[PDB]
RNA sequence: GUUUAUUAAAAACACAGCACUGUGCAAACACGAAAGUGGACGUAUACGGUGUGACGCCUGCCCGGUGCCGGGAGGUUAAU
């Protein structure tokens, strides 16, 4: 799925309001990217499907902290 | 990123600077190597207090055996014998991997990415001047001769 | 086995390779009992017009008596060789070893 | 040769055949064949994705050595053979180590010819070698677009690519479409034009010829109803519309290349 | 040869042939939220789309309108 691994951003739905207010169901999709993060504590690259906000969260916290959340929740990589 | 540096970076570091780099730069080049770390609070404590001076001596041990050029005049002229044709113009190149595995002593002693070339790879059976960089500050001018096989 | 006459210029940086060129070709000619008569390596001459952004080629004249398949393989070597510039084979039907 | 059939019946009157008397009149080489089941044009989902395909004759897939990555070892062209998958004929060759392989047959390739591949090979037609050892201006075929890839340009019958320029790591190639493409000079290319250069002279005579080649009939868009095709409708041969594909996109001139990642290679495009 | 199974078998559809056009390969194009698949285990003498419809003699003038292609100077022009 187009689900981020850190933030958990799955796709959501909304309307595509036109200038005449015609609502047609559309999807907002996360800015997902498969990025390869270096783990110095493991000395290896771990690939994740993270959004850009997921990347910013990993960069604010540590990659070890985010991987800890993944592992505690039940994620794989 | 506010990143504290652990090495003299060519244009933006002084081995202890807390400089503001671009997040993608710090993410894909520095932190994946040992060149920098995030300078928020805890790594600032660790570097600037604990081992700001111990890492200096570790980097000096690393700069040793590197400042050991000792192979730009190893003996001299590591000469490679490849299957070349007449009129020079050796068909296939003698790669940097072949250069390294012929120049160290007998191959498995060094890596591949120390070899620099102002000519590309190889186009002639003759005399060529290859450079090395075992450290970022290394004036290595190894000399290579080509032999037909 | 007819009498040819071959004037070929070569790049003025493989001028160091003109010996090996000459002995290689004359050996190939002698292998089929072809007889070399003149072997005047003219040295580095200055061209009258620039051939491939390059003046001052290196000339070699050689008068041989060899069969057609020999001379044709020789022409192919001249073609597929990158240093040989403006080869010219010619018939002469005689033995000309005088000068020039 | 190009043989025109005698008009002893309609559907035989207009035929023109290409009889290649050098093709093997027997079963092909067995270990280099594998089954090739027809598709009908239908994709993974069972739906017709490309139309006008179906039926035709059974045909086994001949494993052709497109890569030609057996360097140094010479080979003798044992046999010329008809390939039902290509427009060109294939050539079973035997290497001096005892291995038989199908190759594409260049123009000057008869039985017993001595070919090879590798960086030191000669420049005889049929000899594969990377497009650095090949002189510029020469006529090559079975060109690779990536080193070790396998060869994808000029492998139809009578087709060839020409080496126009050579700039360091890359080579410019005039392709069979007039487009000049840059491919890296480590890519291999077999020398000479591809054989069966008169293949384009057959004229198939009748409808069943295309039918057993595997080409189902093509209904003109106008011969349909407005629900079926953008063209259609009209009380008797009415068009009044701009010509388009059955899915609305303009045809009869509308550039539909959008790659933007291989444009760095196309020096100049088709005429 | 095909067609309105069940009031229309035709001059309609198809056809070989012709032409224009797209497509340089991870091809265009199609099915698919995507992966992927067909094209094609093919490679411009190939493939898709379109019109015409063996063959013979030919296919004349018009680019003003609509379309497509190329240009990019200048006018106008979104988010920011
Ligand atoms: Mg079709
Ligand atoms: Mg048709
Ligand atoms: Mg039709
Ligand atoms: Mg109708
Ligand atoms: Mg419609
Ligand atoms: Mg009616
Ligand atoms: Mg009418
Ligand atoms: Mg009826
Ligand atoms: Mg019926
Ligand atoms: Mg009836
Ligand atoms: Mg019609
Ligand atoms: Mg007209
Ligand atoms: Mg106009
Ligand atoms: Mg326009
Ligand atoms: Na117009």
């Amino acid at each position: 799925s187009r689900v981020c691994q850190v933030t958990g951003k799955r796709p959501v739905t909304g309307n595509n309001r036109s200038h005449a207010l015609n609502a047609t169901k559309r999807r907002f999709l996360p800015n997902l990217h498969s990025h390869r993060f270096w783990v110095e504590s493991e000395k290896r690259f771990v690939t994740l499907r993270v959004s850009a906000k997921g990347m910013r969260v990993i960069d604010k916290k540590g990659i070890d902290t985010v991987l800890a959340e993944l592992r505690a929740r039940g994620e794989k990589y | 990123m506010q990143v504290i540096l652990l090495d003299k970076v060519a244009n933006l570091g002084s081995l202890g600077d807390q400089v503001n780099v671009k997040a993608g730069y710090a993410r894909n080049f520095l932190v994946p190597q040992g060149k920098a770390v995030p300078a928020t609070k805890k790594n600032i404590e660790f570097f600037e207090a604990r081992r700001a001076e111990l890492e200096a001596k570790l980097a000096e041990v690393l700069a040793a055996a590197n400042a050991r050029a000792e192979k730009i005049n190893a003996l001299e002229t590591v000469t490679i014998a490849s299957k070349a044709g007449d009129e020079g113009k050796l068909f296939g190149s003698i790669g940097t991997r072949d250069i390294a595995d012929a120049v160290t002593a007998a191959g498995v002693e060094v890596a591949k990415s120390e070899v620099r070339l102002p000519n590309g790879v190889l186009r002639t059976t003759g005399e060529h001047e290859v450079s090395f960089q075992v450290h970022s500050e290394v004036f290595a001018k190894v000399i290579v001769n080509v032999v037909a096989e | 086995m007819r009498h040819y006459e071959i004037v070929f210029m070569v790049h003025p940086d493989q001028s160091e390779q003109v010996p090996g060129m000459i002995e290689r070709y004359t050996a190939a000619i002698t292998g089929a009992e072809g007889k070399i008569h003149r072997l005047e390596d003219w040295g580095r001459r200055q061209l009258a017009y620039p051939i491939n952004k390059l003046h001052k080629a290196h000339y070699v004249l050689m008068n041989v008596e060899a069969p057609q398949e020999v001379i044709d393989e020789l022409e192919t070597t001249f073609r597929f060789n990158d240093a040989v510039i403006r080869s010219m084979v010619m018939r002469t039907k005689h033995a000309v070893t005088e000068a020039s | 040769a190009v043989v025109k059939c005698k008009p002893t019946s309609p559907g035989r009157r207009h035929v023109v055949k290409v009889v290649n008397p050098e093709l093997h009149k027997g079963k092909p080489f067995a270990p280099l064949l594998e089954k090739n089941s027809k598709s009908g044009g239908r994709n993974n989902n069972g739906r017709i994705t490309t139309r006008h395909i179906g039926g035709g004759h059974k045909q086994a897939y001949r494993i052709v050595d497109f890569k030609r990555n057996k360097d140094g070892i010479p080979a003798v062209v044992e046999r010329l053979e008809y390939d039902p998958n290509r427009s060109a004929n294939i050539a079973l060759v035997l290497y001096k180590d005892g291995e038989r392989r199908y190759i594409l047959a260049p123009k000057g390739l008869k039985a017993g010819d001595q070919i090879q591949s590798g960086v030191d090979a000669a420049i005889k037609p049929g000899n594969t070698l990377p497009m650095r050892n090949i002189p510029v201006g020469s006529t090559v075929h079975n060109v690779e677009m990536k080193p070790g890839k396998g060869g994808q340009l000029a492998r139809s019958a009578g087709t060839y690519v020409q080496i126009v320029a050579r700039d360091g790591a890359y080579v410019t190639l005039r392709l069979r479409s007039g487009e000049m493409r840059k491919v890296e000079a480590d890519c291999r290319a077999t020398l000479g034009e591809v054989g069966n250069a008169e293949h384009m002279l057959r004229v198939l005579g009748k409808a069943g010829a295309a039918r057993w080649r595997g080409v189902r009939p093509t209904v003109r868009g106008t011969a349909m109803n407005p629900v079926d095709h953008p063209h259609g409708g009209g009380e008797g041969r009415n068009f009044g519309k701009h010509p388009v594909t059955p899915w609305g996109v303009q045809t009869k001139g509308k550039k539909t290349r959008s790659n933007k990642r291989t444009d760095k290679f196309i020096v100049r495009r088709r005429s």
